[PDB]
């Protein structure tokens, strides 16, 4: 994972200005939404029967601003992101057995959020640059079974 | 398959982009090449640079045949049959690589139908282009 | 789509396979279950030792599942039409899963009919269980 | 990619029986064959028009060899992979484009050919053992993308 200096410029440069209470919460809702099979490991959440159901779920809002945040985290320490994750993957993998499939998945939602919030700002070039990020992120996370 | 809901989504999105489909086709392909290089190759007799007239000339063939498989969306086998024998046989598309547009034709369209790219008709666009690729991979 | 040689080629491999259908559905599960542990999820409600009864139950009830595939491999998406409610809805199983399901289903044939498992038929097999894959994975 | 004692031993004594000059051919072609895209980048090995001509072609079994014998080097240095196939990883990802969805379909059909060769004794237990192995190699053959 390395970005060059242009490409760590696009990505800090567009993250400053996400807000980060709605963004995680918007893209958690989609990925439950757009790739359903996701829902079984979030059956606590409850109501999920319809896409606004899911979208205005208070749980969703509030897991993935944690979701979120670890995105930031990364963001933050694109050279070492195995270390930044490996409690997560952890979590992700020993003990929650998420397929890393959809740790990409989650990453690629995460690219079309940000692609709606912020539209012709989200260039072509800004998103080969968050590709080399979300993919980072989901490899570190699928460390633990690598 | 594509239920009754997926299909009015994906035409009233269809139906918002407009004339623009051609130069939305050509930004989804530059995406794809800018953030999934391993795609270049699949091109090598095209100058795949910012403002190409032959990225453009190709992202308005896509768009046709995406709006093709929209018209079409209940006989997709039948409408890409051709297109589908051009992938698999002559040009030997690996399988990923739809994904990967796929994913850039999402992004555009989130990128320029700010209102009409809801979380609903996300999920519809999302399964009418994993149709389109099953299609095009079924050779 | 299949072609007439692959529908050929599966329903030779199919004959050899007999009485051991149940048997051979057990042990691609368990293959399944120990190469890939996540998949262990779906079942816990299963004992997944070595010798489970209802491992043992559950792998003929796949194996049931694939002979009906087999003999309407010309209307899979109608007689898949329960299975593909279910898997997608009730049980939510993650698509990936099946490329696991598939591949240790032609390790096992493989392991079982050295004689029938030629680059062909390995082949024509693969596309078959990609093909209930796809329909499994259609709601 | 830590392989207990037990899943070392399996890989290992199994792996002393493979006829190396038949068992990287026999992969490959099936690769081919099955996964027909992989055709792309073997265009220079001329018949591939049928599985018999794929099978039979000199320069299958001859590529194949090596391909088998990276393998059998990764089996040797299982505890660091990623810098027994630094080199390799650079070519196919920097040189020829490859996409490393395509390492692990090679694993997974090498891992048939095993099953095929070995019968009753490729148990479901030696399998899982392999298919560690054969994760490993494809994520160090892609770390370039990584
Ligand atoms: C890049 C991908 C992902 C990131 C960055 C991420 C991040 C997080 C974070 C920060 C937490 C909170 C952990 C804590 O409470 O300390 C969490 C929990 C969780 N994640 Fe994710 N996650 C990702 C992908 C996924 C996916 C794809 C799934 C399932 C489809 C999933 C399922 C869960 C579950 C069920 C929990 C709650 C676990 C518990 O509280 O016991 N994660 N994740
Ligand atoms: C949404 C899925 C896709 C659609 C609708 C589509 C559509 C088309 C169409 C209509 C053509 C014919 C252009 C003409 O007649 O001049 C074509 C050609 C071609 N496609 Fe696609 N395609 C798709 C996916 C892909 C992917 C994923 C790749 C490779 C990464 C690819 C590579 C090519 C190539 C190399 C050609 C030949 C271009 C040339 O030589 O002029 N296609 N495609
Ligand atoms: C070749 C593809 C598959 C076939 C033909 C198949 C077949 C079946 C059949 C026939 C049943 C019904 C059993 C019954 O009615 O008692 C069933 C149930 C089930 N399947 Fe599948 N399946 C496939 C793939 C998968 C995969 C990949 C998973 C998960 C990794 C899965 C998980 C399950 C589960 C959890 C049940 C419910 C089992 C129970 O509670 O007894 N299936 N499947
Ligand atoms: C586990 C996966 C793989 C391993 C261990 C492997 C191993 C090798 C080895 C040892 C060589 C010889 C390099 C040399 O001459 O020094 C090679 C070359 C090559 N590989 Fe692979 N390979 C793998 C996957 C793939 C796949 C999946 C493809 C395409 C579908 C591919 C395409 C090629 C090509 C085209 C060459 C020839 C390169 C040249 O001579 O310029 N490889 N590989």
């Amino acid at each position: 994972v390395h970005l060059t200096p242009e490409e760590k410029s696009a990505v800090t440069a567009l993250w400053g200005k996400v807000n980060v209470d709605e963004v995680g919460g918007e893209a958690l809702g989609r990925l439950l939404v757009v790739y359903p099979w996701t829902q079984r490991f979030f059956e606590s959440f409850g109501d999920l029967s319809t896409p606004d159901a899911v979208m205005g779920n208070p749980k969703v809002k509030a897991h993935g601003k944690k979701v979120l945040g670890a995105f930031s985290d990364g963001l933050a320490h694109l050279d070492n992101l195995k270390g930044t994750f490996a409690t997560l993957s952890e979590l992700h993998c020993d003990k929650l057995h998420v397929d890393p499939e959809n740790f990409r998945l989650l990453g690629n939602v995460l690219v079309c959020v940000l692609a709606h919030h912020f539209g012709k700002e989200f260039t072509p070039p800004v998103q080969a640059a968050y590709q080399k990020v979300v993919a980072g992120v989901a490899n570190a996370l699928a460390h633990k079974y690598h | 398959v594509l239920s009754p809901a997926d299909k009015t989504n994906v035409k009233a999105a269809w139906g918002k982009v407009g004339a623009h489909a051609g130069e939305y086709g050509a930004e989804a392909l530059e995406r794809m090449f800018l953030s999934f290089p391993t795609t270049k190759t699949y091109f090598p007799h095209f100058d795949l640079s910012h403002g190409s007239a032959q990225v453009k000339g190709h992202g308005k063939k896509v768009a046709d045949a995406l709006t093709n498989a929209v018209a079409h969306v209940d006989d997709m086998p039948n409408a890409l049959s051709a297109l589908s024998d051009l992938h698999a046989h002559k040009l030997r598309v690996d399988p990923v690589n739809f994904k990967l547009l796929s994913h850039c034709l999402l992004v555009t369209l989130a990128a320029h139908l700010p209102a009409e790219f809801t979380p609903a008709v996300h999920a519809s666009l999302d399964k009418f282009l994993a149709s389109v690729s099953t299609v095009l991979t079924s050779k």
